[PDB]
């Protein structure tokens, strides 16, 4: 195999989230903003060569919304299982004081797509600059997600990316600092 | 403190290109919660049930020779399409890796030495990363991250190598990626 | 005419009720 394109879309109950998102070899081509109903280009460069007309997103996500009602029923309202995340926190690249760089954290294989994550700085809550990615699709149905974080090195600085799943006991915490 | 019970329903409509598109495989999986019960194999040529769950709707679609037909034309109208329109930003992506080598900023064993070899930001993900003791790969104690995924188009990978400094020694990281017609290499002074 | 290049997505079609 060379390549893999592929349109990977959900609506999720009771919550009420769907999402239309194309993968390409594991990378996120673009997603359609279910509130602004217009598509997200990952990459800037992405939407100069390459159009989505969203209305068409929100026309199958509306479809695969009707289409879990009667999957549900059908199953005898079997649940999800909740399968936890893994999670890691990693920087862009090799850390230098003074040098801007990025955190990132990395949420792995888990179910459902809904997870709370924040970012922590000496043990208080930042959002200042902080950016992240939809739930990405895996092979085996679980999912994928990048929370980021800029940030200038200081070795006076400890950071924290908090994540929330109902699949775990407590919340997580996974710590990165300046070392 | 949300603990009501999720019902999740997941499409995924997959293209497969084999040398170029020359040969292209479509696939429509359907998957409940964590189960996929209907897919449609453009090499079959029909829906058929993964489980019992999808066994309605695989009996529905098929009986369905419209719809079928379109389906089927998907490769075409739908793979080949989209791979057209995206090949110039995707397939052809290419971003040379940034090599750079230092020490581990933490390290236990005192006379041993770890040192990092680090290529980021580089697209494809593959590729090729060797140690060299002047002229020599040292193929052992060389342990690696394994490929990793940023999330933005660009992957990092880090290639640890336990050593033991030494007058006169010159490391040598070496780099192999399609970005590049020649490696990249990145001396050590010790 | 600029022309535009749109990716196209497979449209999902409704599941028929289970009647009765």
């Amino acid at each position: 195999e060379e390549h893999v394109i592929i349109q990977a879309e959900f609506y999720l109950n009771p919550d009420q989230s769907g999402e239309f998102m194309f993968d390409f070899d594991g990378d996120e081509i673009f997603h359609v903003d279910m509130a602004k109903k217009e598509t997200v280009w990952r990459l800037e460069e992405f939407g100069r060569f390459a159009s989505f007309e969203a209305q068409g997103a929100l026309a199958n996500i509306a479809v695969d919304k009707a289409n879990l009602e009667i999957m549900t029923k059908r199953s005898n309202y079997t649940p999800i299982t909740n399968v936890p995340p893994e999670v890691t926190v990693l920087t862009n690249s090799p850390v230098e004081l003074r040098e801007p760089n990025v955190l990132i954290c990395f949420i792995d294989k888990f179910t459902p797509p809904v997870v709370n994550v924040t970012w922590l700085r000496n043990g208080k809550p930042v959002t200042t600059g902080v950016s992240e990615t939809v739930f990405l699709p895996r092979e085996d149905h679980l999912f994928r997600k990048f929370h980021y974080l800029p940030f200038l090195p200081s070795t006076e600085d400890v950071y924290d990316c908090r994540v929330e799943h109902w699949g775990l006991d407590e919340p997580l915490l996974k710590h990165w600092e300046f070392d | 403190g949300d603990t009501r019970p999720r019902f999740l329903q997941q499409d995924k409509y997959e293209c497969h290109f084999f040398n170029g598109t020359e040969r292209v495989r479509f696939l429509h999986r359907d998957i409940y919660n964590q189960e996929e019960d209907l897919r449609f194999d453009s090499d079959v040529g029909e829906y058929r049930a993964v489980t019992e769950l999808g066994r309605p709707d695989a009996e529905y679609w098929n009986s369905q020779k419209d719809f079928l037909e379109d389906r089927r034309a998907a490769v075409d109208t739908y793979c080949r399409h989209n791979y057209g329109v995206g090949e110039s930003f995707t397939v052809q992506r290419r971003v040379e890796p940034k090599v750079t080598v230092y020490p581990a900023r933490t390290q236990t064993l005192q006379h041993h030495n770890l040192l990092v070899c680090s290529v980021n930001g580089f697209y494809p993900g593959s590729i090729e990363v060797r140690w060299f003791r002047n002229s020599q790969e040292e193929k052992a104690g060389v342990v690696s991250t394994g490929l990793i995924q940023n999330g933005d188009w660009t992957f990092q990978t880090l290639v640890m190598l336990e050593t033991v400094p030494r007058s006169g020694e010159v490391y040598t990281c070496q780099v192999e990626h399609p970005s590049v017609t020649s490696p990249l290499t990145v001396e050590w002074r010790a | 005419n600029p022309v535009v290049h749109f990716f196209k997505n497979i449209v999902t079609p409704r599941t028929p009720p289970p009647s009765q």
